[PDB]
């Protein structure tokens, strides 16, 4: 699969995020317990809640499609469908909203992805969400200054940065410590205080952000200069126009 | 034949049934099983005799939370259902042993009614089905118990609700798959105003049958709307065949290859490879490390893409056994496939657009709801001309119980009655056999 | 010269507009804001008086962790907090809608034929004047035939009246001028002659019913109220039986055969009668706006006054209340009429067009669309990139999508002189924007834009329509903010560039060229500023009949 | 036979055609000519090619007083009408030589279209007729002149108007007798929303044929509405037969006897005498110098009274050659006959009630209009279940030119096209002949 046209670094990074064969760079270690804390759907050690019985106990009808499509493990167990949501700064966060949704439906099974300008969300079965979330938090999908885990009050993608390079957060879930150079997650994604904060590590430096980003900007790589990517967008516009008029 | 295309037809287990069937043998305009299904759905009514009885004995008539104290009537309708049904049938029929049916279900608690076809030959539309059924049952109930003139208006209220003060049959204890003509978003829309949950309930959550029934209703509406006339006809026929009838086993084989470990993206890759193998698309030119694909047959590319879209929904929402992500699949299958190929997505962007709105209106405060309450007449999901809603039906068929407004919640009366009808419940074999029957008339 | 939004950005923020860093969290929360402070105190007073809690800043999340911005109303020097541009808080905005809702256009051509051909009486400018004196007594709710009638208080209904217009200059001048919309006085020469030739010898009434009635009732009241009092005035002025068979011809004429509603009725899911915002097509909205007849040497100004009119009506009142409600959609709309931002982008596009093609001289083709819409989209997005303060100002992606695409679409239509290629440019802008920033609008923003390219030139039943005929009930457009008012602008754009006197209905254009309206439709943005400042005096108030 | 009643049937000159025809041979459910008329009206469309051409050349599209400067297109549509019609026909038909018609009228200025029956077999309602016709002509016009993609949307606007921004086809240059389904006052009403002037124009102002077409449409709607089911069926059949089909020559003979010098009152006297002579009514008892009549057959008394009502309209409005008084006839025929007899008036007071409102709303400021703009779906005139509107049709047929909103003003396009169809224009002949033909199978 080729995923996306273009010859910029931005275009290559977009392809890399989409490509399940591309092994995402691990930038930080976050324990399974701290993923569960950040998510805020259940307490550590709490058995998974259930929205319905395990598939073995709710007797699905005979169906070739069901027989051919393997349920994800959380579906087998009847897990709730829960979410994780990120906001990405337009100041060179590595991932960006359509990049995430496109990538999620190439890389992850059983995924409900939604794109908005100031928030991007995935909803899936709870135990699977936990595994996906570990990857979303530990790898270059995430930077703790230019990205934020936010289930509400998402304002910030388009705001100026603060003096530490941190994106705005109305609820200040992620706190930069000048004395350590690290970001601490002090609240879960919905904004409730953690009894024990989670170390998110150091923010990426500015040159590395520019190297890894998937946003086009005049002060980075501009979309208008990635002429092959622009060509394909214009082509799609024209062919959609033609098809709607007369597809013969 | 107007079109030279031929398709191979399969059953819902992926077995070859008929080879090289002319495309037009699947047309709603030609295929006698589609005709039978559509006429059947027009003329079938579910009657809730238990509901009528309970409404009368409590005087709870005329809509939610309504009651008229002092108007209670205690009538043993369910206990006398055989006589009432036979009396109603005598009024509903045109002639003895015509195609009228009145059949009791659930020990007399429900009745399946099929109003005779002859009444619709001389009708403008389809409302004769509920209106003839309603008055026949009102009259039969009055006559069964010698209900007085002074009290009979309560029987009327219990059967048909607040109509005509309300435009709809508000609080009625009869139900149809179709809704009243005034609620159409546009002329020609009536076969689109059928709730996804009704289709899923009727087909007993069999995924391919739900997709087939939904596609039959949607694409048949496209003919009534005039959308499948002239330049657009072949596009709609190929959509019907490849997206809803598993033509060439393409949907089935994509699901087979991607069901164990696959994603929306992996289904896309397989579909593009298949389109290239079959000569539907080819490389038009090369950019830097990027192949630009073209086609001389937009309608066939669209149909292949539509088959992949259905398979992608089955793989993604099937893996979750949760329907909500169908709005996401309908969006990003199409978004991804455009940037993968340089070709337009299904319905030239209209499925992606529908999906954007549908995603919004199934995850926000402003309206909509769960996938099951949508339909082709819904303002959110009317925009694609038949290529989106059948995927929603497939996704809801695959849902293992994540929805509050499930078919069990919204569609129990419809399920009980309409799933009795073989051609409604399992339409694909009937449409395939009918295609075989007329193949030499095309 | 400076970009047109630079003054506003300098007024809003401490930092220069190019600066990428600022300060948060230490601004005092809501206490930074005069208006929020007013609201906190009012909420306490409300709760105390009624015994139920109401507005309370401590509910939910805490506003004002960032700067709560003032907005410049574009083309003005007025800066206000956004709350002052909420339609609930802005009497000018409410009166804009009331003045549309309470207006109907009713012909006298069938009526005069009934008088001459059925009753056998003459119609002259003198009989017309007598009829108009009569109907200006009757229309606000007063009697002319029966004994013991009880009537509306004239001071409560002072905003209701009837005028006429005609293309026949000699007839027009023979009718008492108190009752005539003078096309020659209200329109520049070229526009006046266009409009008179469209109307010809036809004679048309512009009827405005009382605001107090329109507010008590609905839009569908207007043509009925109009017809009743036209009917009574025909009886009184032409001396027929007060209720004979011919009376029914006047009723049918006034209610159906020669009525022009502002809006047509809506389907059941969004059920509404006539003269509601969803029924008003984009070309009528452009013609209601009167910028065309005063700013006719500046097509950008004309087009963006239409955008202001439509963004407010369609996003704030229609989508933000009729179709939803609550806090609503103030800033989805203000993005299109504040801080001179859309103005900057659109003047850029107009100059690009004038330099490259000449106004209205470009081929009406997809090549022109690709050129102009791409260039203008890239300019607009570059401004958000160059000026972090601009991006923080128009903080929602939907706002930016609408503003950039409006400039792109209007500019394309300036070049082609055709609104349909303008519309294609709007959709291309969205697609480019989405790829440039890997985001566009809110969850459901681009339903119509994804469907958009394919439906621009479609001819199918519920797909195909010239843009001027489209409106909020065009199926793809029926739900979402950040499009409808901008489409009214794109509808206006080629006609402004061509110098056309109207976009879609010349009677509608003439009907709002009336200094006896309450809202000033020649300067919509000026009026929004006046209302924001609490300086606008609406009609329809009940002070006269309530305690002092 | 369900009913034992038999009627003698006559031609429109009052000559006997067939004796002792069973009542049900006139039923909409049984009579093949009524079926042909209803199906015909469902599928027939008038296309104004001149109107399309003029709308395009002036850019006057989208409704009254609307125009888009700069969008003008000068196409010689009428000059190329044969080619355009043939191209449209190819798209409208389902198969070659099916029952599709596309026939030019007025030197190519108009076209009669009949959309093939097969499209309605798989449709829910009737809107396929205008929608299929519209897109076929839009596509045919585009192809005839190689209209560009950029301009084609103007052709669409010229044909179908402001739809879908408007719910109706606002400014369309096609027309049907039927109106859109959303405008129905109730489900089942579509055959009632046909303007009286359209019926009168189609039947070329022949009084008996206008009355017959109106009665056929009205009483057929009563079946679709469920009103003519069970206990009420015979009443509706007898109404159709005696009021609209001149059964037993009763209308004709009442008019013959009262035409030279008669009044509404003299018609009443003759009808009451005939009902007594025929045994339909009898003296029940005597008050002081006043005979109280009774009946054991309300449906037949009603039908006799309805025949007299039609004759009274023909005598009263025929004498004036002015339609307006039909509202008065419908009121006082019924008011007078009750106090003459002690029996209920036509439709048990509902014609009288309809007439009160119809009188008001054809002589007042509040709404309505002249008699010709009413119809069975109009809020003013929907209340009687088929027994009022046919008299309005007869009265308008007899009007010599007193109306501003005449059929010439309102119905010229419909007239030109629909009057071409023999069964529409002369329905009395076809329905009587079909009844005679099936008389031995009832
Ligand atoms: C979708 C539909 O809602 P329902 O699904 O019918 O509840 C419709 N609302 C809307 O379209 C809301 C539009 C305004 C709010 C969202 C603006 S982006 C309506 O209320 O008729
Ligand atoms: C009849 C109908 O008018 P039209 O015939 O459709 O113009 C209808 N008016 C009314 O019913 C007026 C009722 C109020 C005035 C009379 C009170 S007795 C209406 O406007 O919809
Ligand atoms: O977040 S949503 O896109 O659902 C609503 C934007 S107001
Ligand atoms: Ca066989
Ligand atoms: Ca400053
Ligand atoms: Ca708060
Ligand atoms: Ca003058
Ligand atoms: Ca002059
Ligand atoms: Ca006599
Ligand atoms: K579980
Ligand atoms: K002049
Ligand atoms: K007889």
């Amino acid at each position: 699969a080729q995923y996306y046209p273009g010859t910029s670094k931005v275009a290559q990074n977009r392809r890399n995020f989409c490509n399940p064969e591309y092994e995402l760079e691990k930038l930080r270690e976050i324990s399974d317990e701290d993923v569960v804390k950040i998510l805020g759907h259940r307490a550590p050690g709490e058995e998974y809640p259930s929205v319905h019985p395990p598939l073995e106990e709710m007797d699905e009808p005979e169906d070739a499609i069901r027989e051919m499509v393997e349920p994800i493990d959380g579906a087998k167990a009847g897990d709730r469908v829960r979410y994780i949501q990120f906001t990405d700064s337009m100041y060179f966060a590595p991932a960006q909203p359509y990049v995430r949704s496109r990538a999620y439906l190439c890389r992850y099974r059983g995924a409900d992805a939604g794109t908005l300008s100031g928030r991007q969300i995935i909803e899936t079965r709870e135990r699977d969400l936990e595994k996906v979330s570990k990857e979303l938090l530990e790898t270059e999908f995430f930077d703790p200054a230019r990205s934020g885990v936010r289930g509400k009050s998402v304002h910030g993608h388009s705001l100026r940065l603060d003096e530490d390079g941190m994106m705005f957060d109305m609820l200040r879930r992620q706190i930069y410590n000048k004395d350590t150079g690290k970001v601490e997650m002090v609240k879960n994604q919905i904004g409730d205080e953690l009894d024990e904060p989670v170390d998110l590590g150091e923010p990426l430096d500015e040159e590395t952000l520019m190297d890894k980003t998937t946003i086009y900007r005049v002060d980075g790589e501009a979309y208008r200069d990635d002429v092959e990517a622009v060509e394909i967008m214009q082509r799609i516009h024209v062919l959609r126009s033609q098809g709607g008029y007369n597809p013969e | 034949a107007k079109f030279e295309d031929k398709v191979d037809l399969y059953d819902d287990r992926g077995n070859l049934v008929e080879e090289q069937v002319p495309l037009e043998a699947l047309s709603p305009l030609r295929n006698p099983a589609i005709k039978s299904i559509v006429q059947g759905i027009k003329r079938t009514v579910a009657v809730n005799l238990e509901g009528i009885e309970n409404a009368l004995k409590t005087a709870k008539v005329g809509g939610p939370a309504c009651k008229i104290m002092g108007r209670e009537l205690d009538l043993d309708i369910v206990g006398n259902a055989e006589s009432i049904a036979a009396a109603a049938k005598e009024m509903i029929q045109v002639t003895e042993d015509d195609d009228t049916k009145v059949e009791l279900l659930g020990g007399g608690k429900r009745a399946l009614v099929q109003v005779p076809s002859a009444r619709f030959d001389v009708a403008a539309e389809y409302s004769a089905a509920p209106l003839v059924t309603a008055t026949a049952f009102v009259q039969a109930i009055i006559n069964e118990f010698d209900v007085s003139m002074y009290d009979a208006n309560m029987v009327k209220a219990a059967v048909l609700g607040r109509y005509p003060q309300s435009v709809e049959y508000m609080g009625a204890n009869i139900a149809t798959m179709l809704d009243i003509p005034q609620k159409l978003e546009g002329p020609g829309y009536a076969l689109r105003n059928i709730m996804v949950n009704h289709v899923v309930a009727t087909t007993l959550k069999n995924t391919l049958q739900a997709a087939a029934l939904s596609t039959i209703l949607e694409q048949t509406a496209m003919f009534e709307m005039g959308d499948a006339v002239g330049a657009f006809e072949r596009m709609h026929l190929l959509g019907l065949a490849y997206q809803g009838m598993n033509a060439d086993n393409l949907v089935f084989d994509l699901v087979k290859a991607n069901g164990k470990e696959g994603t929306v993206g992996s289904v896309i890759a397989d579909l593009v490879e298949r389109a290239l193998e079959d000569g539907v698309i080819k490389v038009e030119k090369e950019l830097t490390d990027y192949k630009v694909y073209g086609t001389d047959d937009l309608a066939m590319w669209n149909a292949y893409a539509a088959a992949g879209l259905m398979a992608a929904t089955m793989v993604n929402q099937g893996a979750a056994r949760a329907a909500q992500g169908v709005s996401s699949t309908l969006l990003y299958y199409n978004d991804l496939i455009e940037f993968e190929t340089g070709l337009p997505s299904v319905d030239f962007g209209k499925v992606e657009g529908t999906a954007v709105g549908f995603s919004f209106f199934s995850h926000s405060i402003y309206g909509g709801g769960g996938p099951g309450i949508f339909n082709g007449n819904h303002i959110v999901t009317r925009h694609s001309k038949g290529f989106a809603i059948p995927c929603v039906a497939a996704a809801m068929a695959l849902d293992a119980g994540t929805q509050m407004f499930s078919p069990e919640a919204t569609s129990g009366l419809i399920k009980e009655v309409f799933s009795q009808v073989d051609e409604f419940r399992e339409p694909l074999k009937y449409v395939v056999e009918a295609a075989a029957e007329i193949k030499n008339e095309i | 010269a400076d970009k047109l939004f630079i003054n506003a950005l300098k007024k809003k923020f401490e930092e220069s507009p190019e600066e990428k860093k600022t300060t948060f969290y230490t601004l005092g929360g809501w206490k930074q804001s005069e208006r929020k402070t007013e609201f906190v105190n009012a909420g306490k007073e409300v709760a105390e008086k009624r015994g139920i809690p109401q507005y309370n800043p401590d509910i939910g999340t805490p506003l004002g962790q960032r700067v709560l911005m003032p907005y410049q109303v574009s083309t003005t020097d007025t800066y206000v907090e956004g709350d002052d541009l909420h339609f609930v808080n802005n009497a000018a905005m409410q009166q804009l809608w009331d003045d549309i809702r309470r207006t109907v256009i009713v012909g006298l051509n069938h009526a005069h034929a009934v008088i001459e051909k059925r009753l056998g009486k003459e119609v002259t400018p003198e009989t017309i004047t007598h009829y108009l004196e009569t109907v200006n007594h009757a229309m606000p709710g007063a009697a002319v035939v029966q004994e013991h009638m009880v009537e509306t208080h004239p001071a409560l209904v002072a905003d209701s009246y009837v005028k006429v217009f005609t293309g026949n200059d000699e007839i027009a001048d023979e009718i008492d001028p108190a009752f005539v919309i003078d096309i020659n006085k209200q329109f520049p020469e070229d526009q006046a002659e266009t409009l008179k030739a469209e109307v010809g010898d036809g004679i048309w009434q512009v009827v405005r019913i009382p605001t107090i009635v329109s507010r008590t009732c609905d839009g569908a009241t207007t043509s009925r109220w109009s017809a009743m009092q036209i009917g009574m005035s025909m009886i009184s002025a032409y001396k027929q039986a007060a209720g004979e068979a011919a009376t029914g011809d006047f009723a049918y004429a006034a209610k159906h055969a020669e009525v022009i509603h502002m809006g047509t009725y809506l389907p059941v899911r969004r059920a509404r009668g006539e003269n509601e915002p969803g029924g008003v097509p984009f070309g009528y909205l452009a013609d209601i706006c009167q910028s065309s007849r005063v700013n006719y040497d500046d097509p950008v100004r004309v087009s963006l006054d239409v955008v202001a009119t439509g963004a407010m009506l369609y996003d704030q009142i229609w989508l933000g209340s009729y179709m939803s409600g609550g806090v609503g959609f103030t800033q989805y709309a203000t993005a299109a009429y504040t801080d001179n931002i859309l103005d900057d982008f659109t003047y850029f596009g107009k100059e690009y067009v004038e330099d490259k093609y000449g106004l209205c001289e470009a081929p009406n083709t997809m090549d022109t669309v690709l050129d102009i819409a791409t260039e203008v989209t890239f300019y607009g997005l570059e401004q958000y990139e160059e000026y972090p303060a601009l991006l923080e100002d128009q903080f929602g992606g939907s706002q930016r999508a609408a503003v950039v695409a409006a400039a792109a679409g209007c500019s394309t239509a300036f070049a082609t002189g055709n609104a349909q290629t303008g519309l294609s440019g709007w959709y291309l802008s969205m697609y480019l924007h989405k790829e440039q920033h890997s985001r566009l609008g809110f969850y459901g923003y681009d339903l119509q834009d994804q469907c958009g390219a394919s439906n621009v030139f479609s001819i199918r039943g519920d797909e195909g329509l010239p843009l001027e005929l489209r409106g909020p009930n065009y199926p793809n457009y029926a739900m979402n903010v950040g499009h409808q008012g901008e489409y009214a602008g794109i509808s206006q754009a080629p006609h402004a560039a061509r110098g056309d006197a109207f976009v879609f209905n010349p009677l509608v254009k003439i009907a709002f060229a009336d200094d006896n309206l309450v809202f000033d439709f020649t300067n919509v943005r000026g009026e929004f500023a006046k209302g924001a400042l609490r300086e606008f005096e609406p009609a329809g108030e009940r002070a006269l009949i309530t305690p002092a």
